[PDB]
């Protein structure tokens, strides 16, 4: 058969289910905002911040649950920050229309009230937005330091932010025209320059195999030929396993040697095809490791795959799963090879790359859990500054505009309505919930905090928001809390859209009968 | 009554009178061992000789009454 | 997935001990009753068990705290003897006492220390009563006769106890400086009398002389080797393959008779009729060895050459590759004696030293099995008399000697630990409680009366519960080694304190 | 779908944390009562270490599932102190309910718990001066490993173990910028002889093979032939076919292979390294023939055993019989043979003065059960010394520094007077739970125990005079010699406030029926 139910009791079932699913992604996003923990399937426990990460991970038990995924996916694909905020605001629309539709007051002018209030919002955001790359420097890289140092002062650190911000700025300027996370990735040790990080403009390798000989091999070059392999190298090559044989005397010493001639012949296939440094994802054999010491070549197995993806983009090479190469544009090469054991862990540093687009931070904190937050402290400054470059049209962050836009659109609720003040008022009601939640995930009384802001919004200024590191009212422009304008404009057009989807649809039809 | 480790203070006081430290028992205001033969806590001879007499007496009388009959 | 809280894990530790301590406390002491093992989990059988190892191992404990008790009582029985029985009760007797401390809410660490220093207090009082009776030779003769009367007791024997007594006492006194634990051998076989146990002048191998072989070999020159055969002898570089159908199964079973003839050609070149081998033969090889003139003596072992090594003066050796690597044997007369129901060959000659061979006679396997461990307990303990001629009053008379002095040290020395030191000494006096009902005497009139009595004078006066009365422990001969009583204390004290430190059982 | 909001979240956060903190507080110190474990295979296991048991216990809650990785960070870095981070962080946690029952918001205390962790770490810089010279500070570590050994695995302190263990670390620290790597050292334990037997091996050990005592049992010059190539016929666990034409052909074959035995000698011996070791094994027939032919050979060598001798020597391995050089041979400092155990056989000890890439303390046992319990005491003693060799920062912990920072953080709730004062109060009273717990599992009254050294803080600040747990009645830390590393205690501050921070990280407590299912 086929499952189907029509109308308001299905529609009330529609509006109520989506709000409960939104209860996680409502209450997230920041240093005083939130950071995840779920258990799915086998018991695989993961930790996130983006809901759109875990909305792909969590199940969908409603069509309303299916509605939230792509809308969160749309926010995560562009920015990567504020992925949950679109899924916040959509169900927050449904809460104040819920007493209306349960009275029976259900227009389909509800959905055009979303779009009309959207156009008044997204125009007001754009006309109040200021291009900062053009107006507020000609070089705009010291400008990006004050935004990144603010992004470092938010999560964990308050003294390392001056030492780290220029390393963030000099890394992003290389990564411009790109937005990769495996090309800004941060590596972690304790035992190097402690509470100091470094920026390399090339390709660094975290997990490289040693303890089978690294001082018996030349650990540095000045023209490396990088074999980006994925083939397991054995301790010894094999013979057959059917009618394989030992004791008598004639064919005896040969078959023990014949296990060994086949291995180094395949290792020579790497050598004369062009290789001085060889990397493999699968483990390189320990007796095979010393054969690279025989040809005086560096080698390391047990390599993560994401490390090999850095090399193919900066050298112009490629990864391989073969034993013989045919070109140096599939192979990797640089102009300086250098192995450096920072923190007791073997790093392969690729400097002098032909492109050098990949940037990598070798992070040393004061501890391990300290360095976990320190990496995500640095990661916030990478996310916001790449976003600040791609859109110069930048407003303040922290929902500072929304509280102004809350009062701005209730003035239209004073102005326009035939019945529309119920809708635009509910539209403006849901806008202040985001800095309310940003006070509420910070734990403190938004009713004290938000209400003080609207008084200074009443005189003039929209950049008045919350400095969440102290939880006080603050002009987030002059408190350096920013985010570009189109981010909210992309957020508003997607939050109203799924809200338009819920109001238009009162029925869910399941044709294979669940 | 003083609200202390009774198992400690008895076994401490048991260690006292074992060799014969009899001139000192526990001053219960701190529960610590203190002076006797007048302290404020050194009690009357006439009291305990009556208390030892009656408590040993009636408890054996309770052991005598096993044939209890209730007719009320 | 189960983390069990301390309040049940402590309770499991006590009910794990009580449910096993009552099993053997019938069999402890002079044992007025026994333990009857009932077989229904494996087969339909019935076992009369005074052996605690039969009680502990054949009834696998399912209390994990009781698993510690079975294991530490096992090693005590292995080295010293009579260790599964004594250690397990005394540990179980302590843990009944420790519940009252937890009922009074005593710190468990106090209970750990409280039994520990009192164990040190007991062994010194046990050492004060330790007195030599193996001083002179007539004393050392009558020392071991009374102790072997005690150690062979508390088990089921018909008439065996007195003859296993006077045999082993002769074995210990002949060495004069060590016990015989090196090359004496306990041979158990089917006999017709329930009383006989005699020492061998020489040593014996299992060889029933059959088909045409002679009964007595004289002027022996023994070729000692490890190479042998059972039914199989393939060629050195050749083979025979006879399978292509279902009629070849009968012909491949008929080829095993012709395999037996090739090994006989090897011994025939030697000309040595005294060839021993570790492997056995049947009626089918035996017609072939004796027909060549070289006799195959099977069921050999390392124990026979080792017994020949000490008295005669040779060495024990093995790995027969060339005959100069195995030390050969020499004997005067090889005669076949008939012991019990069984015919065995016997290499008779020089004897009576560091090495003997003890042969046992009994038609019942159950009587032979209990007589092994009962003799196995004493030979170590009679060797402990060579180590320490200090004997101590068996039957619980030495038990009250320790409970007398620990109780005094439980009063004076501690300041909080007296409640934990007394639970030691009260559990010491629980040992005469489990035996007074076995003889029928009132346990309450036993445990306090004689403890003050022999300690204040005549320590020899002790528990004669073969009468249900008080008797003298050196006049009635009821005394054992100081060493056996010393070792069973420490195993009983530790295992209780080990599972007392257990305050989190977790079952994954 | 059931959502356990706020307090209803925290009640789930209480019960697992209440369970795991109570099982640790019965296990602090040498008076710590042991932890029993029945495995998932139904196997009795008795330790006293939390990082063992938290790895062994099947965790069934978000609090409990956290504690595997939380105690992973402590034991890999510091070692001992697995119990104290659980007792402390749960004691903040149960107090945080009382604050939430007082109406104090769970966020403002989680904000203040981090700042309360700052002023405690600030206090440890003042506590217990950090200068201990290299020859002297071995002796308190000789005293510290005396405490770990002399009360837990062996009642009376193997003296040879605690003094070798401080010597293995200086073998690697000097080559490694005053720091030790835990893969350059290894706690190697093999029973078979005596439990008193304990050795330090600068390289690795292999059991030395001799087939007959009539054949010469040799040991010679400090150079090892780390070989995989055949010096003696090898065995890769299979079978050919055997065929000879005549018996006299086999009579000549023994004379033929004897020249082939000498050829394997004259190739290796002219390169050096007279101790030949080949990976694949052989019987004892041609083994004692090579012993008669005057070079010893070790047979039936384990697979990775040829690698660990290679890095210990620093040299390579000879892959093939035709490729022959000395750089593929071992570079050893001393090759001498010492008997394995006391009764069974002999080893070949290959020491190096060149490369400390595998410095293995080698202990023996007369019991299989005691040695991993002995090694677990040795695992944590070799981790605390890593803290000292970098910086000589020490702490007098066990009841002195616990009451000392509990004075300070409670003072810092008054010096820094704002909202986090109850968070600092929840930090300060939880610090008192620890020396209570050293006396709680002890036979002493812990209520009396917190009183005494509190009066000593009125007497003296920065105490080297805290409680005892040996019941000697001498409450010190410098004459009771209960001293630990300052880095280790400071790490315990970071880890305990990490967990309370970790359970505060999202506001999501809703499930689809599956968030712990």
């Amino acid at each position: 058969g086929t499952d189907s139910s029509q109308g308001i009791p299905q529609l009330v079932s529609n509006i109520s289910a989506c709000q409960v699913i939104a209860e996680a992604v409502r209450t997230t996003l920041g240093p005083r905002g939130m950071d995840k923990l779920i258990v799915d399937g086998r018991g695989k426990a993961t930790i996130s911040n983006d809901g759109a990460t875990i909305l792909k991970l969590l199940d969908v038990v409603h069509p309303a649950a299916k509605t939230l995924v792509d809308i969160a996916k749309s926010q995560d694909a562009e920015v990567g920050d504020g992925t949950t905020s679109v899924t916040l605001l959509a169900a927050e629309f449904l809460k104040q229309v819920k007493p209306y539709v349960e009275e029976g007051l259900h227009p389909q002018i509800i959905i055009r009230a979303f779009r009309t209030a959207t156009q008044l919002a997204v125009n007001k955001i754009k006309e109040i937005a200021v291009t900062v790359k053009k107006a507020d420097k000609v070089e705009q890289r010291k400008l990006l330091e004050k935004c990144a140092m603010t992004a470092l002062s938010s999560k964990l650190i308050s003294q390392q932010k001056a030492f780290f911000a220029k390393m963030v700025v000099d890394a992003v300027m290389m990564l411009d025209d790109l937005l990769q996370l495996k090309m800004i990735g941060i590596k972690k040790v304790q035992g190097g320059a402690l509470e100091d990080s470094q920026l390399v403009a090339g390709v660094a390798f975290k997990k490289t195999f040693s303890y089978a000989g690294f001082e018996m091999q030349p650990k540095k070059y000045h023209n490396p030929k990088i074999a980006l392999l994925n083939v397991e190298l054995e301790l010894k090559a094999e013979k057959d396993n059917a009618e394989i044989r030992v004791h008598t005397v004639e064919d005896y010493q040969a078959i023990v040697d014949a296990e060994w001639n086949i291995l180094y012949d395949k290792l020579e296939k790497i050598h004369h095809s062009g290789a001085k440094v060889v990397l493999s994802k699968l483990p390189i054999g320990d007796v095979a490791t010393q054969y690279f010491a025989d040809r005086d070549m560096f080698c390391a197995g047990r390599v993560p795959e994401e490390d090999l993806k850095r090399t193919m983009m900066a050298c112009g090479g490629s990864i391989q799963t073969s034993v013989n190469a045919l070109s140096a544009d599939v192979l990797g090469r640089c102009q300086v090879f250098e192995e450096t054991q920072i923190g007791g862990e073997r790093y392969n540093f690729f400097t002098g790359c032909p492109k050098a687009k990949t940037c990598t931070f070798i992070l040393r904190g004061g501890a391990e859990q300290f360095m976990e937050e320190t990496e995500r402290s640095l990661h916030d400054a990478i996310m916001i500054v790449r976003r600040a470059i791609k859109n110069d049209s930048v407003v303040a962050g922290g929902g500072a505009i929304e509280m102004e836009l809350s009062k701005y659109l209730r003035d239209y609720s004073r102005t326009i309505p035939g019945k529309q003040q119920l809708l635009i008022g509910a539209y403006a009601k849901a806008l202040e919930i985001i800095p309310r939640q940003l006070c509420d995930n910070a734990g403190f009384d938004a009713t004290n905090i938000l209400n003080k802001l609207r008084a200074r919004h009443a005189q003039g200024g929209t950049w008045y928001g919350v400095d969440i590191n102290n939880e006080d009212i603050a002009d987030n422009f002059e408190a350096f809390v920013w985010e570009p304008a189109m981010v909210r404009i992309n957020a508003l057009t997607a939050a109203s859209e799924a809200a338009c989807l819920i109001v238009s649809v009162d029925e869910t039809i399941k044709n294979p009968r669940s | 009554n003083a609200g202390y480790d009774s198992a400690d203070l008895v076994a401490q006081l048991r260690a006292a009178h074992s060799e014969g430290n009899t001139t000192a028992g526990l001053d219960m205001r701190e529960g610590t061992i203190g002076d006797m033969a007048i302290l404020g806590i050194t009690e009357s001879f006439q009291v305990k000789r009556q208390v030892l007499l009656s408590a040993a007496e009636a408890a054996e009388v309770i052991l005598r009454v096993d044939n209890i009959i209730k007719a009320a | 997935a189960d983390e069990e809280r301390a309040e049940t894990a402590r309770l499991t530790s006590f009910i794990g001990a009580i449910a096993i301590g009552d099993l053997v406390k019938s069999t402890l002491g002079p044992k007025g009753m026994d333990k009857i093992l009932l077989s229904s989990g494996r087969d339909a059988s019935l076992m009369v068990t005074n052996d605690g190892a039969t009680i502990l191992k054949n009834i696998g404990v399912d209390n994990p705290a009781a698993k510690v008790l079975v294991d530490m009582s096992r090693v005590q029985d292995d080295e010293v003897g009579d260790g599964t029985t004594s250690v397990t009760v005394l540990a179980a007797e302590l843990l009944r006492e420790a519940e009252s401390l937890i009922a009074k809410k005593i710190h468990p660490q106090t209970i750990i220390a409280g039994w520990r220093e009192a164990t040190k207090a007991a062994r010194e009082a046990l050492l004060s009563s330790a007195v030599d009776h193996g001083s002179d030779e007539v004393k050392f003769r009558q020392d071991l006769m009374n102790i072997a009367g005690t150690t062979l007791s508390s088990k089921l024997l018909t008439h065996h106890k007195d003859h296993f007594t006077k045999l082993a006492v002769e074995a210990v006194l002949r060495l004069k400086g060590s016990g015989n634990l090196e090359a004496i051998h306990i041979i158990k076989k089917l006999g017709g009398s329930l009383a006989d146990s005699y020492l061998d002048e020489g040593f014996l191998l299992d060889k029933k002389i059959g088909v045409n072989q002679p009964k007595r070999i004289e002027n022996a020159k023994i070729l000692i080797a490890n190479t042998g055969m059972d039914t199989d002898k393939i060629k050195i570089f050749g083979s025979r393959v006879r399978v292509d159908s279902t009629a070849k199964v009968a012909e491949i079973e008929h080829a095993e008779k012709e395999k037996m003839k090739e090994k006989v050609e090897r011994i025939l070149k030697h000309g040595i009729n005294c060839f021993i081998n570790r492997q056995l033969i049947y009626n089918y090889p035996e017609q072939l060895f004796g027909a060549a003139g070289v006799m195959a003596i099977e069921h050999a072992d390392f124990a026979g050459v080792e017994r020949l090594a000490l008295v005669t003066g040779g060495e024990i050796a093995s790995t027969f590759d060339h005959p100069e690597l195995v030390k050969l044997g020499s004997c005067k007369l090889i005669e076949e004696v008939m012991i019990g129901e069984d015919k065995l060959i016997h290499f008779s000659g020089v004897a009576l030293g560091e090495a003997c061979t003890i042969v046992l006679r009994g038609a019942t396997q159950q009587i032979l099995d209990e007589a092994e461990r009962s003799l196995h307990d004493a030979l170590c303990v009679l060797a402990q008399t060579v180590k320490d001629s200090r004997t101590v009053y068996g039957g619980g008379c030495s038990e009250m000697l320790m409970a007398h002095a620990v109780t005094q040290l439980a009063n004076r020395t501690p300041g909080k630990e007296a409640v934990a030191m007394e639970s030691y000494a009260k559990a010491l006096r629980m040992l005469p409680t489990i035996i007074a009902d076995n003889a029928g005497y009132d346990s309450a009139d036993l445990v306090a009366q004689l403890r003050a009595a022999h300690s204040e004078g005549n320590t020899t006066a002790g528990l004669d519960m073969r009468e249900g009365t008080i008797g003298d422990m050196a006049i009635l001969g009821i005394t054992e080694s100081f060493q056996v009583k010393r070792q069973v204390l420490l195993s009983a004290a530790e295992a209780a304190e080990v599972i007392l430190r257990v305050d989190n059982i977790i079952k994954a | 779908k059931s959502r356990l909001m706020g307090l209803e979240a925290l009640k789930s956060h209480i019960m697992a944390a209440k369970a795991v903190a109570n099982t640790m507080r019965t296990s602090l110190g040498p008076n710590g009562l042991d932890k029993m474990m029945v495995d998932k295979d139904g196997d009795v296991t008795v330790t006293n270490d939390g990082a063992t048991i938290l790895s062994m216990m099947d965790v069934d809650h978000q609090i409990a599932k956290l504690m595997v990785e939380l105690s992973k960070s402590q034991d890999d870095e510091i070692g001992d102190g697995t119990t104290g981070v659980v007792v402390l962080a749960g004691a903040l946690l149960e107090e945080a309910e009382q604050l939430l029952d007082r109406g104090i918001h769970p966020i403002r205390i989680a904000d203040g718990y981090e700042q309360a962790a700052r002023v405690a770490i600030e206090h440890l810089d003042k506590i217990s001066d950090s200068v201990l010279v290299d020859i002297k500070d071995t002796e308190p570590l000789i005293q510290t490993a005396k405490t770990t050994l002399g009360s837990k695995v062996v009642n009376s302190c193997h003296r040879q173990m605690a003094e070798i263990a401080v010597n293995a670390v200086l073998t690697v620290a000097d080559m490694e910028r005053r720091d030790v790597d835990f893969e350059l050292i290894k706690v190697e334990g093999k029973v078979g002889g005596r439990l008193e037997d304990t050795k330090l091996i600068k390289g690795v050990i292999v059991d030395k093979d001799f087939s007959h005592p009539q054949m010469p049992k040799k040991v010679e010059d400090a150079k090892i032939a780390i070989l995989t190539c055949p010096f003696e016929p090898p065995k890769p666990k299979t079978k050919h076919k055997l065929d000879v034409t005549s018996v006299e052909d086999y009579k000549a074959l023994q004379k033929y292979e004897k020249e082939k035995f000498e050829e394997m000698i004259q190739q290796i011996k002219e390169t050096g390294a007279n101790l030949a070791i080949c990976q694949w094994g052989f019987d004892d027939e041609a083994n004692h023939l090579l012993l008669q032919n005057n070079l010893p050979a070790v047979r039936w060598v384990g697979g990775p055993e040829i690698e660990l001798i290679a890095i210990a020597t620093g040299g390579r391995i000879v892959p093939r019989f035709s490729e022959l050089t000395a750089e593929k041979l071992g570079f050893a400092g001393l090759v001498q043979e010492i008997s394995f155990g006391t009764t069974k056989d002999k080893m070949l000890v290959i020491e190096q003065c060149k490369n400390s890439r595998a410095v293995t303390i080698f202990i023996r046992g007369g019991n299989k059960m005691i040695i991993e319990e002995a090694k677990r005491s040795l695992h944590d003693a070799l981790c605390v010394i890593r803290n000292l060799i970098r910086d000589n920062r020490v702490v007098y912990g066990g009841g002195a520094a616990e009451i000392s920072c509990a004075l300070a953080v409670s003072q810092e709730a008054d010096k820094c007077p704002t909202l986090e004062q109850y968070a600092m109060r929840a930090f300060a009273d939880a610090l008192e739970v620890i020396p209570m717990a050293l006396s709680e599992n002890s036979g002493m009254n812990p209520i009396q125990t917190m009183t005494e050294v509190r009066a000593r803080q009125v007497k003296e600040m920065n105490p080297a005079l805290g409680i005892d747990c040996l019941h000697k009645g001498t409450n010190d830390m410098k004459q009771q010699h209960v001293i630990e590393t300052l880095i280790g205690k400071k790490q315990q501050i970071s880890l305990a406030t990490q967990m309370v921070r970790m359970i505060l990280k999202i506001d999501d407590i809703r499930k689809p029926g599956e968030s712990e299912e």
